[PDB]
């Protein structure tokens, strides 16, 4: 199947440079024009750059003179070299494939870029166990507070993915130049605390991969 | 530049209704040279319609694209819960390629009361001197909800941070988390903490609380 896998996301300081990469799989790379499209907070999709199957190149006015799109057809890879980055450049960056007109019939998973002078900070991960009254209904809800990390994103799973039904992970809120996210999971009350429930949090920017068990308190 | 406009941020519909999602271009883009994309929650966009009216592979004909020039419509006849998504138009008549800001399709469902849960700060957080009290309000409908925090009966407003999920494609509900962050210094001096929610389904506010002289 068609695959587009973006790399190079992360945190860069204002005025800095960064190279995004996209590895294409599952089609003849040289038959297709390729593009970058971004989605920044508060904004809808915004086309950034396009490159023809072999070379014709177009840029959004907002990035001209700063960004360079290129491709290496021998390696099925698309690049976006970024320079003089600004805060406004912070966004999810999608690599996309066209057909024969500039209609993008396939979009990658997206890479998150944050431009900021704040430093990379690992999250503090706190287990949220319910109080006494909130146990032993038919269901029980547990939580995970992921606090004070930078930059986005963080990934949260419960029991390594086993529990995914009954999970709600909430969008991060940026406060104090730091992000805070929460996640809940709702399981039968016969399940917890008899069995262990763990939230697993990954913050690739800081090489954080934490497993936090939800333990009930002591009386 | 060609400006693409979608007048509706949100369109809400029950299963079975006809929804019309509209798009305007500021200049004549002809034929087509207009595309529709569909973006479901937790997914990247997918091509839905191109050349104004041609369905992409895999798209059922309850989706109909129409229009030419400057006025375009994506109609979803007999809409299904499967169609929960944001829909964006794009012109490809000239550079720069431009998008509308998207229309979100909300699936109407029967009213649903939130399941509200309140959590004291973790001992681990308290050790570092912070005290976040968390309230989850899960699986409700419709989307509008108001949360108030109280400490020993008195309303607290500063230090409250809220976050909302998008509509869930599995039960058409919303969820919300509300976090009251205090210093441990202040948290220590009070006993009762209360999360209070008002919703379409509530008469008296939904009240969830804990006292600290406890487990």
């Amino acid at each position: 199947e068609v695959k587009l896998v973006e790399s190079g996301g992360g945190l860069v300081q204002p005025g800095g440079s960064r190279k995004l990469s996209c590895a294409a799989s599952g089609f003849t790379f040289s038959d297709y024009g390729m593009a970058w499209v971004r989605q920044a907070p508060g904004k809808g999709p915004e086309w950034i750059a396009f490159i023809s199957n072999l070379s014709r190149i177009y840029y959004a006015d907002t990035v001209t003179g700063r960004f360079t799109i290129s491709r290496e057809n021998d390696k099925n890879t698309l690049f976006l070299e970024m320079s003089s980055l600004r805060s406004e450049d912070s966004a999810i960056y999608y690599c996309t494939r066209d057909d024969g007109y500039y209609r993008v019939d396939y979009w990658g998973q997206g890479a998150t870029l944050t431009v900021s002078s704040a430093k990379t900070t690992p999250p503090s991960v706190y287990p949220l166990a319910p109080g006494s009254a909130a146990q032993t209904n038919s269901m029980v809800t547990l939580g995970c507070l992921v606090k004070g990390y930078f930059p986005e994103p963080v990934t949260v799973t419960w029991n390594s993915g086993s529990l995914s039904s009954g999970v709600h992970t909430f969008p991060a809120v940026l406060q104090s130049d730091l992000y805070t996210l929460s996640s809940s999971v709702t399981v039968p009350s016969s399940t917890w605390p008899s069995e262990t429930v763990t939230c697993n949090v990954a913050h690739p920017a800081s090489s954080t991969k934490v497993d936090k068990k939800i333990v009930p308190r002591d009386c | 530049d060609i400006v693409m406009t979608q007048s509706h941020k949100f369109l809400s519909t029950s299963v079975g209704n006809r929804v019309s999602i509209t798009c305007k271009a500021s200049q004549d883009v002809g034929i087509g040279l207009v595309s529709w994309y569909q973006q479901k929650p937790g997914q990247s966009p997918k091509l839905l319609i191109h050349w104004a009216s041609t369905r992409h592979t895999g798209v059922p004909d309850r989706f109909t694209g129409s229009g030419s020039g400057t006025d375009f419509t994506l109609t979803i006849n007999n809409v299904q819960s499967e169609d929960l998504a944001t829909y964006f138009c794009q012109q490809f008549s000239n550079y720069p390629l431009t998008f509308g800001s998207g229309t979100r399709l909300e699936i109407k469902r029967a009213d649903a009361a939130p399941t509200v849960s309140i959590f004291p700060p973790s001992s681990e957080q308290l050790t570092s001197g912070g005290a976040s009290v968390v309230c989850f309000l899960n699986n409700f409908y419709p989307k509008d909800i108001n949360v108030k925090w109280k400490i020993d009966g008195s309303e607290r407003q500063n230090g409250v941070l809220n976050s909302w999920t998008d509509q869930d494609s599995k039960d058409s509900t919303y969820s919300m988390s509300s976090t009251l962050t205090l210093t441990k210094d202040e948290y220590e001096r009070h006993n009762s903490y209360t999360c209070e929610a008002t919703h379409k389904t509530s008469t008296s506010p939904i009240v969830k609380s804990f006292n600290r002289d406890e487990c």
